[PDB]
Parts: structure tokens; sequence; C-alpha cells
């Protein structure tokens, strides 16, 4: 009748990623993007569960970001608002700092706000950054999935407009697309010796050949 | 006459709850 914040979980009889299989006992569909893919048994412990969901997240929004930030400039390089892009070489070029002290830079502030995440993981709201408002009511957010007035200043979440549990299974699945096109683009660079676009280009003309068999 | 029956001047003529409240405050918008 109204928005529903709370994830719902996928029915038993849900997709499954190998159809006409049982799938295994930790996966009862509570979790986003549930499809009872576990061959080695890795998410039997609930703890553990819990923690790789939270990795698992995590990588999945690093890669998204990490694909965006590849292909955009590449994007615009070809269509040619971008001089001299190369995410490849875009680590050894010359910037106002040496890569060892922004590195070191880098590792003070992320690892900041990267153990604030660890203090909300071990302890949920014992960190707290969404304001306390003398009459406004702060609802109690997830682990992993935090948001006020900063990370959520959409109110996308908390059963606006798609269910939390489908918009949670979207990021996922676009999370995991984004790892095995990141993984992709690494194994590209190396192999084919040219960027992601262009590997594109040879391969929907003449599909037949310019392949992994070709270099 | 204020209820200090001594102020009986006048003599004659010239001729609510169950709402219930709440505290209500405003407060931040989102
Ligand atoms: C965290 C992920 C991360 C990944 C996946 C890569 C990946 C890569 N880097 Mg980069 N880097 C990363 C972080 C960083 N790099 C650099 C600085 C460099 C340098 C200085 C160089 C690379 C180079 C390379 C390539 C290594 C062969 C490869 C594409 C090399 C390259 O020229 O290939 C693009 C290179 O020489 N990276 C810094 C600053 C210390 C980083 C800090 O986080
Ligand atoms: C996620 C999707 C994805 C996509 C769309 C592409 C796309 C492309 N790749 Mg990359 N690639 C990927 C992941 C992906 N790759 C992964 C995970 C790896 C290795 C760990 C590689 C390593 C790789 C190599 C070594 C080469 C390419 C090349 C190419 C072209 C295909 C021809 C071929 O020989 O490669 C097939 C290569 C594979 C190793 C198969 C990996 C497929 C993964 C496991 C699953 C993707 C399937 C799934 C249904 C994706 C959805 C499709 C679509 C809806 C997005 C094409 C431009 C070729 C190139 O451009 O030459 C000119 C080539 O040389 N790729
Ligand atoms: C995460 C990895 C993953 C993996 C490894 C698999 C693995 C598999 N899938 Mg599953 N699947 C997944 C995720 C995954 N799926 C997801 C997210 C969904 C959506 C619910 C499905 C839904 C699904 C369907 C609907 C079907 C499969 C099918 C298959 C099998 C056929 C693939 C093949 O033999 O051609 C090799 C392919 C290359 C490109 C090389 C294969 C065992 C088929 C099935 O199980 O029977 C065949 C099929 O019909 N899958
Ligand atoms: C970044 C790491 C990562 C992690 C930690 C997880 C974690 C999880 N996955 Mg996800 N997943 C990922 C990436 C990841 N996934 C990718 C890339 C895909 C697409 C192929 C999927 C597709 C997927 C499906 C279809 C399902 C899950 C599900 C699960 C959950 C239970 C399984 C498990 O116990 O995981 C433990 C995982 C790890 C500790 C990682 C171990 C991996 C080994 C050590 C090596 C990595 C292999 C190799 C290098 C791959 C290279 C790329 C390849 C193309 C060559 C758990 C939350 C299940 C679910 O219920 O969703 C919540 C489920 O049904 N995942
Ligand atoms: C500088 C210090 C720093 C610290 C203390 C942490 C701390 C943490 N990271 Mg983060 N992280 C950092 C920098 C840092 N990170 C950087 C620079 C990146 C960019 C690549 C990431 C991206 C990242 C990912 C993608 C993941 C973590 C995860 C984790 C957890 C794993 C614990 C561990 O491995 O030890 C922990 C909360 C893992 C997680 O959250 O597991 C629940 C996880 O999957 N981190
Ligand atoms: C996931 C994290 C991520 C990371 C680690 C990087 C990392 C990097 N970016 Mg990429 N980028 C990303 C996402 C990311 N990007 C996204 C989402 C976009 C939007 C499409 C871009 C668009 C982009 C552009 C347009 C450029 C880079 C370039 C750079 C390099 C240095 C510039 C910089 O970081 O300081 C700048 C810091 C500020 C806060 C200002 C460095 C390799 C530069 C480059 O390629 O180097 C030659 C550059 O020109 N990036
Ligand atoms: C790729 C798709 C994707 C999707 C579907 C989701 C989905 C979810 N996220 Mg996740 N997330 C992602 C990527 C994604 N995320 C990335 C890359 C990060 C790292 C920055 C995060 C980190 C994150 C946080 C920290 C939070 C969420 C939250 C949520 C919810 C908000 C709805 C939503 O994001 O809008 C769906 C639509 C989009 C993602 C469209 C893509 C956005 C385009 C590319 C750019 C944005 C446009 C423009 C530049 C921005 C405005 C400009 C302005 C700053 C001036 C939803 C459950 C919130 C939560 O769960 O609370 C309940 C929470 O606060 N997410
Ligand atoms: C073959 C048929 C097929 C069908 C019917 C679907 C169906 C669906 N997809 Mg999947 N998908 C497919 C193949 C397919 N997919 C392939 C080949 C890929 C590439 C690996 C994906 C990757 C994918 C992503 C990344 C997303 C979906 C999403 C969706 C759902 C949102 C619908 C919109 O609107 C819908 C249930 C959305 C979803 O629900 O995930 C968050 C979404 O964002 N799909
Ligand atoms: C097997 C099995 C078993 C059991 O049973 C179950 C399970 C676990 C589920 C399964 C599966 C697994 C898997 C497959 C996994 C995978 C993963 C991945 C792929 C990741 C990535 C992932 C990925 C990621 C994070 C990424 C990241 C990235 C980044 C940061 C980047 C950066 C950059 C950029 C942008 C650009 C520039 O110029 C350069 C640089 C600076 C370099
Ligand atoms: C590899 C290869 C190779 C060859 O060569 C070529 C090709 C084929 C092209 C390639 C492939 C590729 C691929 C497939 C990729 C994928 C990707 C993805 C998925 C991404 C995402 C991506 C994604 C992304 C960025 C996203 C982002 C997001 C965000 C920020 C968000 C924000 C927000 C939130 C939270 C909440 C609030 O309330 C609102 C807002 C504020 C709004």
């Amino acid at each position: 009748g109204g928005i529903s914040s709370v994830c719902e979980p996928l029915p038993p009889d849900r997709p499954l990623w190998f159809p006409g299989s049982t799938p295994p006992q930790w996966l009862d569909g509570s979790l986003p993007g549930d499809f009872g893919f576990d061959p080695l048994g890795l998410g039997s412990d609930p703890e553990t569960l819990r923690w790789f969901a939270q990795a698992e997240l995590m990588h999945s929004r690093w890669a998204m970001l990490a694909v965006a930030g590849i292909l955009i400039p590449e994007w615009l390089e070809s269509i040619g608002l971008m001089e001299n892009f190369n995410w490849y070489d875009a680590g050894s070029r010359e910037y106002f700092a040496d890569p060892t002290t922004l590195f070191v830079v880098q590792l003070a502030l992320m690892g900041w706000v990267e153990g604030r995440r660890w203090a909300d993981y071990v302890n949920p709201g014992c960190v707290d950054i969404e304001p306390k408002l003398p009459n406004r009511k702060n609802p109690k957010p997830d682990v992993g999935y935090p948001g006020g007035l900063w990370f959520d200043f959409m109110m996308w979440g908390r059963g606006s407009p798609e269910p939390v549990m489908v918009l949670r299974t979207k990021e996922i699945k676009n999370g995991r697309l984004a790892m095995l096109a990141f993984v992709g683009l690494c194994f590209q660079a190396v192999y084919t010796g040219e960027g992601p676009l262009e590997n594109l280009s040879r391969h929907v003309a003449d599909p037949g050949h310019c392949n992994i068999f070709s270099a | 006459l204020l209820t200090m029956n001594n102020k009986e001047r006048a003599s004659f003529f010239s001729k609510y709850f169950e709402n219930k409240n709440i505290s209500l405050y405003p407060y931040e918008s989102d």
C-alpha cells in the first residue's frame, strides 16, 4: 500500500544459474543477485557469507567505476574530445606529484573511510554521518547500503521507484558484468596490444577472424 | 463580575473540548 523499505527474499523457485539443479541450502534468496551459484560451497558459513556479500558489493562498485572511467574517456578519444588518452599508459604519465607520494596520500585518505566502513560493518550504527536533526527521524540503514544526505541524496533506495531488492540485484548484476569487463580489458591490453573500442571494431568486422586465436 | 459578587450592577441586559491536541513541530525537509 505504501513504500516497503525492507528487502524481500526471492521465492525458492527463483531462476537459477543451472536450471534443473538444486540450489544450495545456504543461498535462500535473501541476498541481491541470488541465483544459487556456489559450486565450491564458499558461502556455507553465514558470517563469511556476509563478509563475502560486502566484498562482492565493494568489488562491484569499484569495477563499475573502473569500467566507466576506462570506456567513457576512450569513447571521447575516438570521437576526438581527448588528445592522448590511454588507460594502460595512464599510470605512467607525468602529474604534479610522484606516483609514490600520491599513493601514500591516497592510502591515508582512503584508509580513513575504509576503516570507518570497517567499524560500521563490525558495529552497525557506531559511526553515523547522516545528521540528527531535532525532529527528523533517521531510519536505520543496512550494513553496506548506507546513505542519507550524502550517499543517497536522491532517495532512490528505501522502496522508492523500484523495490530495494530489485535495485540491489540490478546493482549487483551490473557490478558482476563490470568485473568481468575489467578483467577482460586487463587481459586484452596485454594480449591484443590495442585499445578496447579498437578491439571491438576489429571484432565486429569479420568476426570469424580477429579473435583470441589471431592475437 | 470577575467572580467577586458585589460587582452585580448591570443586573440585566441592554434591551469547547473533545478536539484533543498533540505536539506538532516543523522539521527539516528531505
Ligand atoms: C564481459 C564480457 C566481455 C566482452 C563483451 C568482451 C568483448 C570482447 N573481447 Mg574480451 N575478455 C573477457 C570479457 C569480455 N570481452 C574476459 C572475461 C577475458 C579473459 C579473462 C577476455 C579476454 C579477451 C581476449 C584474450 C580477447 C578478447 C577480445 C574480445 C572480443 C571478442 C573476441 C574474442 O576472441 O574474445 C573472447 C575471449 C574470451 C577469453 C571469452 C571471455 C568471455 C567471458 C568469460 C564471458 C562473457 C560472456 C557473457 C555472455 C557476456 C555478455 C555479452 C554481452 C551482452 C555484453 C570482444 C571485443 C579479443 C580481441 O578483441 O581481439 C581482437 C581477444 O583477443 N577478450
Ligand atoms: C569479487 C569477488 C566476488 C565475490 C566475493 C562474490 C561473492 C559472492 N557471490 Mg558473486 N560473482 C562475481 C564476483 C564475486 N562474487 C562475478 C565476477 C560473477 C559473474 C561470473 C558472480 C556471479 C554470482 C552468481 C551467479 C552468484 C553469486 C553469488 C555469490 C555469493 C555466494 C558465493 C560465494 O560464496 O562467494 C565467495 C567468493 C569469493 C571469496 C571469491 C573466490 C574466487 C576464487 C578464489 C578465485 C577467483 C576466480 C578466477 C580468478 C576468476 C577470473 C575471471 C574468469 C572470467 C576467468 C557471494 C556473495 C551467489 C548469490 O547468491 O548471490 C549473492 C550466486 O548465485 N555470484
Ligand atoms: C550501476 C548501477 C548502480 C545501481 C543500479 C545501484 C543501485 C543502488 N545503489 Mg549503488 N553504487 C554504484 C552503482 C549502482 N548502484 C556505484 C558506482 C557506487 C560507488 C560510488 C555505489 C555506491 C552506493 C552508495 C554509497 C549507496 C548506493 C545506494 C544504492 C541505491 C540507489 C539507487 C541508485 O543508485 O540509482 C540507480 C541509477 C543509477 C546508478 C544511474 C547511474 C548514474 C549515472 C551514471 C551518473 C549519475 C548522474 C550525475 C553525474 C549525478 C548528479 C550530479 C550532481 C552530483 C551535481 C540502489 C539500491 C544507496 C543505498 O543503498 O541506500 C539505500 C547508497 O547510499 N550505492
Ligand atoms: C568460482 C566461484 C566459486 C564459488 O563457489 C562461488 C563464486 C565465488 C561466486 C564463484 C565465482 C568467482 C568469480 C568468477 C569471481 C570473479 C571476480 C572478479 C572478476 C573481480 C573483478 C574485480 C575488479 C575490480 C574491483 C576492478 C577495479 C579497477 C580499478 C580500481 C581500476 C583503476 C584504473 C582505472 C579505472 C583506469 C586507469 O587508467 C588505470 C587504473 C588506475 C588501474
Ligand atoms: C570488456 C570489453 C572489451 C571490448 O574490447 C569492448 C567491450 C565489449 C565494449 C568491453 C565490454 C564492456 C562492458 C560489458 C562493460 C560493462 C560495464 C558496466 C556494467 C558499468 C557500470 C557502471 C555503473 C556506474 C558508473 C554507476 C554509478 C552510479 C552512481 C555514482 C550512483 C549515484 C547515486 C546513488 C548511489 C544514490 C543516490 O540516491 C543517487 C545517485 C547520486 C545518482
